[PDB]
């Protein structure tokens, strides 16, 4: 129903991921967590370091316990080693229960952390499948759901807007941070959030590809990614029927690739002139889908300025992968979304805090019919 | 910016 304690936990800068306050150890160390739905292992900064202000001090902690036994994590971006252990976790403007949980402390990284973020760690959120060294190191949320009667689900809601914010239910579904019904599709397996997308439009206009590109190897949603990512071949026809539609502009193709970004005087961005971008995502009934539809407010992320003056600049935030389909903040920014870990399925619905402009709204329309879905998924 | 397993 209604978690007024949790709502608007969450902050965060613009491309450098959102984050929850946490406490560790006893007594209680207060370290902001970035909330990563892409990963499954817990891990804070806990040795010195440039980018950090503040670390998990493990010698204060008198509920601390060594597992004596290293790890190391890469990811797409970044990479961290450290050692693992455990100790009393908790989360301030979250559930009022304190747990104990698996930790892996932080001692050498390598483009990890960011200069300024705010954050000094991870909070992996997917399944232990994924879970470094192996799935034994039971995840986080996996270890609160057995030790309290928090429900085996958690949503989250990412809003734009260089600070962000949002909010992470722990638990359940706070019924006022969406409008309209939630649509949910089906998690194909369980250690990403793994979804299957079955038609792409671009303003209405199907992008008219073999539906298992879309999905090749794989897509999931991940709030600890930036852009909308997508395999080559699918990326480089979005991009040109995304050129298309705004043909009544150029921009260089440094744009295109993410390298150099645009501008325009202050108030006067051309949204109107972008088309609109509709993702059609399995349905929980046999034959039926239903689709989500950001903006270019969602796919056009705003920065500073080329030469760091006065003016609206902003990068496209669709890049390829090599890796799959990555539905990240962009796609996030403009819905409620819930993982229902309990039903294994993940809804949409509207978020109230979307980003967009008098005329056009981000949008989660169902049912529609459509045939062969199981076929778009890679193996 | 960021692309986190």
């Amino acid at each position: 129903g209604s978690f007024v304690e949790m709502v608007d936990n969450l902050r965060g800068k613009s491309g450098q991921g959102y984050y929850v306050e946490m406490t560790v150890g006893s007594p209680p160390q207060t370290l902001n967590i970035l909330v990563d739905t892409g990963s499954s292992n817990f891990a804070v900064g806990a040795a010195p370091h440039p980018f950090l202000h503040r670390y998990y001090q493990r010698q204060l902690s008198s509920t601390y316990r060594d597992l004596r036994k290293g790890v190391y994590v890469p990811y797409t971006q970044g990479k961290w080693e450290g050692e693992l252990g455990t100790d009393l976790v908790s989360i301030p403007h979250g559930p009022n229960v304190t747990v104990r949980a698996n930790i892996a402390a932080i001692t050498e990284s390598d483009k990890f952390f960011i200069n300024g973020s705010n954050w000094e760690g991870i909070l992996g959120l997917a399944y232990a499948e994924i879970a470094r060294p192996d799935d034994s190191l039971e995840p986080f949320f996996d270890s609160l759901v057995k030790q309290t009667h928090v429900p085996n689900l958690f949503s989250l809601q990412l809003c734009g807007a260089a600070s962000v914010g949002g909010s992470m239910i722990i638990g359940g579904i706070d019924h006022s941070l969406y409008t309209g019904s939630l649509w949910y599709t089906p998690i194909r397996r369980e250690w990403y959030y793994e979804v299957i997308i079955v038609r792409v439009e671009i303003n209405g206009q199907d992008l008219k590809m073999d539906c298992k590109e879309y999905n090749y190897d794989k897509s999931i949603v991940d709030s600890g990614t930036t852009n909308l990512r997508l395999p080559k071949k699918v990326f480089e026809a979005a991009v040109k029927s995304i050129k298309a539609a705004s043909s009544t502009e150029k921009f260089p193709d440094g744009f295109w690739l993410g390298e150099q970004l645009v501008c325009w005087q202050a108030g006067t961005t051309p949204w109107n002139i972008f088309p609109v971008i509709s993702l059609y995502l399995m349905g929980e009934v046999t034959n039926q889908s239903f689709r989500i539809t950001i903006l270019p407010q969602q796919y056009l992320r705003p920065v500073e300025d080329v030469a760091t003056s006065q003016d609206d600049c902003y990068k496209f935030a669709i890049s390829q992968s090599s890796t799959g389909t990555v539905m990240g903040a962009v796609i996030m920014e403009g819905f409620y979304v819930v993982f229902d870990r309990a039903r294994k399925r993940i809804g949409f619905a509207v978020s109230a805090c979307h980003v967009h402009d008098e005329f056009r709204t981000a949008a989660v329309e169902g049912p529609f019919v459509t045939l062969d879905m199981e076929d778009c998924g890679y193996n | 910016e960021v692309n986190x397993a």
